[PDB]
């Protein structure tokens, strides 16, 4: 295939979580949630994440309950069987911007903005792809590219023509921790956040792996000693043959 | 007008072709056609183009009325289908498949 | 301001200069060819995507580490 | 008389795992048998556990796998363990088949364990294909679509058989629920055949890397091969750990994290990596039915090794020419694997066909010729 | 393949001057690279013995030859498991690589093939 | 050192008891040791390190 | 090469202190360590693995 | 074809005397350094060609094919690609 | 004695298999039967309550219980088949008894 049809492959950036012993930077995760909430959530859902998932990752229990309680969710019908709404609870999932696919496509000139809960696992490149894509809109498409109407040129997207316009510009977010909200900073944070969303076990998984590696390594070393020990009678065996 | 009916999940383009549209389709010499077929082979009723609305190339849905043969244009790799829904230009090998459809009444078809 | 802007510009003028000039020359050719009439009724319309990818790929190799170091 | 010999049940265990007389010179490639048994046990344990959390209905299946990843305690581990062990199962099975081909384990008197083994290999493929579908991601659906459409090639009845497999007119809910049930079952059938091939083998005993009789010099299975098997168990677990804990998605296709969408077709539909050589063989033949027959024949042709190997000597340890031919055969099988995942483009089209011809000509031409010639060289060479 | 077949074919080659001139040197190098002598085997030790014919031929070996064969097999098994090669007197020298078994298997097979032929005789 | 053998190793009941008690101790101490190690190499990154702001 | 009462040379492998308690104990220390890590590893494996059957996060919510 | 302990189906053995020592009496890692260096080098050297020849050939084949394929799908390779299809 | 004793275990597995299969319908008897039978484990001293919550995968019989019983109900018949085969293998050493209770070694039939 042409390189265009594949998309340019994203650079390997040194994410804090790259590295066998490295967790996510939770401060970056928190910043990234704020980017999701103020920019991406206009078009993209995060349906597999519940408010409770943020607790003790990015937010305290209280902050997350506050986020839940601001929204209205469908309750069980009342006693006359009429529909009712209730305020959100931590068990509720973060609600999407559109009620269905058709509404989503209508608002985006036919393109359907994917749910972002898994997008870091669902594209080759992961965090790097999300970072490259958000930051990789050139001012002008390379001369000779014909964009379909409502498409934007982005070399990292396969085919080049992406239905999502550039959305991160310096200072679209005001971070609550005083970090300068540059395009690059926001893309890094949101890409980290989405990576966490796709694999929330990441931190625990790598710690258990460290324990496993250590125990299994020691057992492997000992199994070699024990094998050699038990086999030495066979390896050391000597013969004397006297033809009869 | 061209409708999109879901049938086995796959979209079905149903176009209510005008007289002059039928004429435009009945022009092209069968000789010069990747997939050689005339409209008569495709439709059982000249006013009802029923096709499986998925592009024969890879499997996008062509944008109707667009094209260069003013039928259907797949935006993905730029393959142009006709008012018979025959492939004319672009990577697509075959004409847009026809489902198994019958006119039970003259005002209702089953697919 | 965005650190990437400066780093990308520096890498284009410096270690990726050959590719910068290739992309530039490509653009010049294509724009001139689009300016000429009966371009719309041509078989093959040249683009600059290949040259762009070579440049971007190069810039990214010389920048990725530097950029994340200042965030 | 000792209890382990006296009691009929204990004595069956004893005869397989303790007093079983083994050659005293088995090398590390005889350890794949036990690794495969370990994979089979891991797959049963993790598989049955996933089944406790998975929902087979197409409306819920993908989401149930996300629920396992996100909500179930250690669900991430059990899911990744099951998915990665499926890859290791094929690495070990290819290694085991490779060992058997190199050392002539398929020759008399071991044709029966070999032939049952070829069926085990087919069941593993079916098991792993159905298991892949259960995720009901994009690759799940499109892989099921393309692979089940191969049955359409069967003349006259093909179309009808496909609709019968699907339980429907496309891959959807009925297909998913049936694959769940069968995917649960197939590993038990596979375990039975694995046990049968061992019972068949027990009449001749294991071959050994010299290819001579070991009747002259035997060693109890325990403790010697028990403790030797531990080394590869821990080496395996280290490799398992690096995948499951540190790179759980290295062997995976990202597209399987997108829910199945019958409208959108993925860029490239390729099978899981371990089926790729068979996929390359299928693409090589232009005819639909031809392709399917070739693909099946690529597995069933293993059944003729006992016939086409004309050597008077068992295995390749002492046969320089056979060893070179085997090296080329193995590397070609890997090239087929690679060509299974490239795009159907020049120049890989012609290359795929040449590799497929080399694959078949090994069994049909080269092995019979080379084995005949080496027979003569050993005889004339030692005169 | 049958030992009979191998032996007949080899004799056809050794007869033809041209053929022997090109095959004998190749076969000698093949045997050197084969490396069975480095484990103290004679060529005949390597012949597959799990067939009825070969079991019969081994039973017909003179006791001395039979005892020595068992020693070479045991010794080679020990070298194999140790990942060592034979040294000194354990290496089979070309003059010691005698076809001790070929006569016995050729006789066993001769009778077995005559039996097959005569089971198919038709009085004319 | 004969003494050590005689007490902890000679009887298999004692040897297995020793192994399980050692496994208990190892399991508890290894857990604690890795926890501390993990927190040092991932310093300022984890929730526990930023939680104090809230 | 002939007498079977002349034991072949094992001096490259024989331990001088072979009959001491120290000698046995050391090999049992290796076996015991291996048993200890296997026990700790099995406990960890069993505990983590079976916990899948305790109430999941969505149920506990 | 194989019996069991006591009637394994060996030809009669006579005159082989087999000697070994206890695992507790031996050094399990005796001469490990010599083996790990010299023995492994010997065994690897003797098998090297049988691995290197097929690997190098098929890697070269793949390299040539992947480079041609890449080149055919450039601007420069347009004409050669048109002919190849 | 051995085929008999393995048989007693087969009988227990059959009971468990059939109990779990009944739950899968998830009708009223399915649910209430699961509730009362699983609550018997609450009787086990000290750990009883904890074990019940562990069986249920929850605080009552519900979805987690149903899905796990499906998986186990599928499995248990294969375990039962293995034990059934074991008790036959155990029996094969003595041969079947007969209605007279004497040896049949004197008079056998294929
Ligand atoms: C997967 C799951 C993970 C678990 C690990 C299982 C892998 C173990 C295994 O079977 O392979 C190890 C295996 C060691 O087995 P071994 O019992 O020492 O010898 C088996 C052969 O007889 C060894 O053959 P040899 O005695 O002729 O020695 C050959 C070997 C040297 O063997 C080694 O000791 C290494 O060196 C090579 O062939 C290297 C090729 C040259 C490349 C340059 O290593 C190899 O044989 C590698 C060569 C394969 C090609
Ligand atoms: C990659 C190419 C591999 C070719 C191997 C050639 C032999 C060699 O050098 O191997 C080392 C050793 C050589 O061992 P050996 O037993 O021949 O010799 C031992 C040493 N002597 C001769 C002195 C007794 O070979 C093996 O151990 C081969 C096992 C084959 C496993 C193949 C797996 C491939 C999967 C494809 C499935 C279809
Ligand atoms: C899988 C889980 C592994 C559990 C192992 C935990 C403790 C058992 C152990 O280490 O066995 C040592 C013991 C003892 O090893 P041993 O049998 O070599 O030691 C006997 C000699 N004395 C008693 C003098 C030391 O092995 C067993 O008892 C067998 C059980 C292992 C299974
Ligand atoms: C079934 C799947 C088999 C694969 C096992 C490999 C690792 C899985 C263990 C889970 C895990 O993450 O454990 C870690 C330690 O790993 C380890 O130390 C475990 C590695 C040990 C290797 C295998 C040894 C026996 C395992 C199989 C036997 C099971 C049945 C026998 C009774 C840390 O988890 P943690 O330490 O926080 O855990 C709480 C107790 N503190
Ligand atoms: C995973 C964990 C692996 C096994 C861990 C168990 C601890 C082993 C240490 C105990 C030990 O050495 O004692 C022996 C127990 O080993 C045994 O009895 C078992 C020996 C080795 C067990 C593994 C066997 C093959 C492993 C491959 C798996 C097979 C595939 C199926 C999944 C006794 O035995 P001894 O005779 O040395 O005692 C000599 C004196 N009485
Ligand atoms: C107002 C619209 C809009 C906003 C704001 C928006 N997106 Fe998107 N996004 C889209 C649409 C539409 C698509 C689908 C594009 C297509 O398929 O052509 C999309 C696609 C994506 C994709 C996947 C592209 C692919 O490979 O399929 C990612 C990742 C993404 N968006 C992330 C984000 C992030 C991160 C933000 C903001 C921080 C963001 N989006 C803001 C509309 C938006
Ligand atoms: C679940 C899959 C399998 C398991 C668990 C399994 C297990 C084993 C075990 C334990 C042995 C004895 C020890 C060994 O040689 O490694 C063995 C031998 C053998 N297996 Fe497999 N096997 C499996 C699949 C296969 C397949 C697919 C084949 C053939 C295509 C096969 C053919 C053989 C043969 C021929 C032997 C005898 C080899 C010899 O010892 O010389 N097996 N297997
Ligand atoms: C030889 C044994 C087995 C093999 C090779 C195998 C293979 C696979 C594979 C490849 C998948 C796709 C995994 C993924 O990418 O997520 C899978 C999924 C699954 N398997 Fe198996 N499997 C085996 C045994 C079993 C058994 C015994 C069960 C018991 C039910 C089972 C249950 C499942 C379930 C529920 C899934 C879907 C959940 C998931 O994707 O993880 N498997 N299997
Ligand atoms: C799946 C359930 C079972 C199957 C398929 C099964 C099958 C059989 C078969 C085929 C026989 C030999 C023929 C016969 O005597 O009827 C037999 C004998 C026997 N079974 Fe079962 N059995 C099962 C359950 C049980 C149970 C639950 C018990 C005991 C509690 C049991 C105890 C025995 C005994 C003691 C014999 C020997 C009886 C004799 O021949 O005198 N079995 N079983
Ligand atoms: C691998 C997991 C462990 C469980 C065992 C595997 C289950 C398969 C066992 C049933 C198959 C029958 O297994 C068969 O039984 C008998 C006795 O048990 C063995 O018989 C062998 O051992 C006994 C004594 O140990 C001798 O009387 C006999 O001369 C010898 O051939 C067969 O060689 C074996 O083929
Ligand atoms: C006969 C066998 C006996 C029965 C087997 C018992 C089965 C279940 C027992 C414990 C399972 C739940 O018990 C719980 O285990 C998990 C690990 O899994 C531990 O959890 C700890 O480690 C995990 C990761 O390792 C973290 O996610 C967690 O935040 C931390 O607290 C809990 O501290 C312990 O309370
Ligand atoms: S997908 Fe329709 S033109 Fe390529």
């Amino acid at each position: 295939m042409t390189a265009a049809e594949h998309g340019l492959h994203p650079a390997e950036y040194p994410w804090p979580q790259n590295g066998m012993l490295s967790t996510f930077d939770h401060a970056s995760l928190r910043r990234g949630y704020q980017v999701y909430k103020e920019v991406c959530a206009a078009c993209h859902s995060l349906d597999r994440i519940a408010w409770r998932n943020l607790v003790g990752v990015t937010h305290t229990t209280d902050e997350a309950k506050a986020f839940a309680e601001e929204l209205e969710y469908d309750d069980e019908p009342d006693d006359e069987g009429n529909p009712r709404k209730r305020p959100g609870k931590l068990a509720d999932y973060i609600p999407g911007p559109y009620p269905n696919e058709q509404a989503a496509r209508a608002a985006n000139q036919g393109a359907l903005p994917p749910d972002l809960s898994l997008i870091a696992k669902a594209r080759h490149g992961g965090a790097d792809y999300i970072f490259a894509l958000l930051t990789g809109y050139p001012d002008e498409p390379p001369a000779g590219v014909v964009l379909a109407p409502g498409m934007n040129y982005n070399p990292y997207f396969p085919g080049g023509g992406i239905g999502m316009a550039r959305t991160l510009f310096d200072g679209v977010v005001e971070y609550e921790d005083g970090t300068p909200a540059t395009t690059s900073q926001m893309a890094k944070d949101v890409a980290a956040f989405l990576t966490w969303a796709a694999e929330p076990e990441h931190d625990e998984r790598k710690k258990l792996g460290l324990k496993a590696i250590i125990v299994i390594s020691a057992m492997l070393g000992l199994s070699v000693y024990i094998k050699k020990f038990k086999w030495s009678p066979i390896k050391n065996r000597k013969f004397i043959y006297n033809p009869p | 007008k061209n409708v999109i009916i879901k049938w086995r999940g796959k979209p079905i383009f149903i176009r209510h072709r005008t007289s002059e549209e039928i004429e435009e389709a009945n022009e092209v010499n069968v000789a010069t056609l990747r997939d050689p077929q005339t409209d008569d082979e495709r439709v059982q009723k000249p006013e009802w183009l029923v096709m499986i609305g998925v592009c024969t190339h890879l499997g996008c849905v062509p944008i109707g009325e667009a094209g260069d043969f003013g039928g259907w244009f797949c935006p993905c790799h730029g393959s142009h289908y006709d008012i018979s829904g025959r492939i004319r230009r672009g990577p697509a090998p075959l004409n847009l498949e026809i489902p198994e459809y019958d006119f039970a009444d003259a005002e209702t078809l089953v697919i | 301001p965005d650190p990437a802007i400066a780093l990308h510009e520096a890498a284009a003028e410096g270690p990726c200069h050959d590719f910068k000039h290739h992309f530039d020359e490509c653009v010049e050719r294509v724009t001139k060819a689009q300016e000429a009439e009966d371009y719309d009724h041509a078989e093959y319309k040249e683009d600059c995507v290949e040259e762009f990818f070579h440049l971007q790929h190069c810039i990214n190799d010389n920048t990725a580490d530097k950029l994340f170091r200042v965030l | 008389m000792a209890l382990r010999k006296k009691n009929s049940l204990l004595n069956m265990a004893n005869s397989y795992v303790l007093d079983s007389p083994q050659p005293s010179n088995l090398n590390y490639f005889w350890n794949f048998g036990s690794l495969l048994a370990l994979c089979l046990v891991i797959q049963l344990a993790t598989g049955i556990t996933l089944a406790m959390h998975y929902t087979s209905h197409a409306s819920l299946a993908f989401d149930s796998v996300e629920h396992i990843m996100r909500d179930v305690n250690f669900g991430w581990f059990i899911r990744y363990a099951h998915a990665n062990t499926a890859s290791f199962f094929f690495i070990c099975i290819y290694a085991h088949m490779g060992r058997n081909i190199y050392y002539g384990s398929y020759k008399t008197p071991r044709v029966l364990p070999w032939s049952i083994g070829v069926i085990i290999f087919l069941l593993l493929i079916i098991t792993a294909f159905m298991g892949y579908v259960l995720v009901f991601g994009q690759m799940s659906l499109w892989g099921a679509t393309v692979i089940c459409n191969l049955v359409s090639a069967i003349p006259w009845l093909g179309e009808d058989i496909v609709h019968f497999l699907w339980g429907g007119f496309s891959v959807g809910n009925p297909t998913l629920q049936r694959f769940f049930a069968l995917h649960y079952l197939m590993p038990f059938v596979l375990a039975v055949f694995a046990l049968l091939h061992l019972i068949a083998l027990h009449t001749a005993g294991s071959s050994n890397p010299l290819g001579i009789t070991s009747n002259v010099d035997k060693l109890s299975m325990h403790p010697y091969y028990s403790f030797k098997d531990l080394i590869t168990v821990f080496a395996f677990l280290l490799m398992f750990t690096l995948f499951v804990f540190f790179s759980p998605d290295k062997l995976g296709h990202p597209d399987n994290y997108i829910p199945a969408n019958p409208m959108v077709t993925p860029a490239s539909i390729v099978p899981e990596w371990y089926l790729l050589p068979f996929y390359a063989i299928l693409r090589a033949i232009p005819d639909k039915l031809g392709g399917v027959i070739a693909m099946v024949a690529a597995i069933l042709i293993l059944l003729i090794l006992p016939i086409v190997d004309r050597s008077i000597i068992r295995g390749n340890a002492f046969k320089p020419i056979s060893k070179l031919l085997f090296g080329f055969f193995i590397c070609n099988f890997l090239l087929l694997g690679v060509l299974g995942q490239v795009h159907i483009e020049p120049p890989f089209i012609v290359l795929g066909q040449i590799c497929t011809i080399f694959y078949f000509s090994y069994f049909l031409i080269l092995l019979p010729m080379v084995s005949t010639i080496e027979n003569i060289f050993f005889y004339i060479g030692s005169l | 393949a049958s030992i009979t077949s191998v032996v007949k074919t080899s004799e056809l080659i050794l007869k033809s001057p041209l053929l022997s001139k090109i095959v004998v040197p190749l076969a000698k190098t093949y045997v050197k690279f084969s490396g069975y002598r480095q484990l103290g085997f004679k060529m005949n030790d390597l012949i597959i013995e799990e067939t009825p014919n070969m079991q019969l031929a081994l039973r017909r070996l003179p006791p001395t030859e039979s005892y020595d064969r068992v020693y070479r097999l045991i010794r080679a098994t020990q070298f194999s498991l140790s990942h060592k090669l034979a040294t000194g007197n354990d290496i089979t020298k070309p003059e010691e690589d005698d076809h001790y078994l070929i006569p016995y298997i050729l006789d066993v097979e001769a009778e077995a093939f005559e039996k097959d032929a005569l089971d198919n005789l038709e009085v004319v | 050192a004969t003494t050590f053998y005689n007490v902890f190793v000679k009887r298999n009941s004692a040897f297995v008891a020793t192994i399980l008690a050692s496994a208990f101790v190892f399991d508890m101490t290894f857990e604690t040791a890795i926890d501390n190690f993990w927190d040092r190499i991932n310093a300022g990154k984890q929730w526990k390190d930023i939680r104090h702001k809230y | 090469g002939k007498s079977t009462y002349k034991i072949p040379d094992f001096t490259p492998y024989l331990k001088k202190d072979r009959n001491t308690d120290a000698n046995r104990l050391f090999s049992y220390f290796m076996i015991g360590s291996f048993g200890m890590l296997s026990a700790a590893g099995a406990k960890a494996t069993v505990q983590d693995f079976l916990s899948n059957m305790s109430a999941s996060a969505d149920v506990l919510a | 074809y194989m019996g069991w302990w006591g009637h394994m189906g060996s030809p009669p053995q006579k005159g082989i005397a087999g000697y070994t020592i206890s695992p507790f009496a031996a050094r399990p890692f005796a001469g490990v350094v010599h083996a790990a260096i010299f023995n492994t080098f010997r065994r690897t050297k003797n098998q090297a060609l049988f691995v290197i020849l097929p690997v190098s050939f098929f890697y070269y084949v793949w390299t040539q094919a992947s480079e041609k394929n890449e080149w055919l799908y450039t601007k420069a390779g347009r004409h050669e690609l048109a002919k190849a299809l």
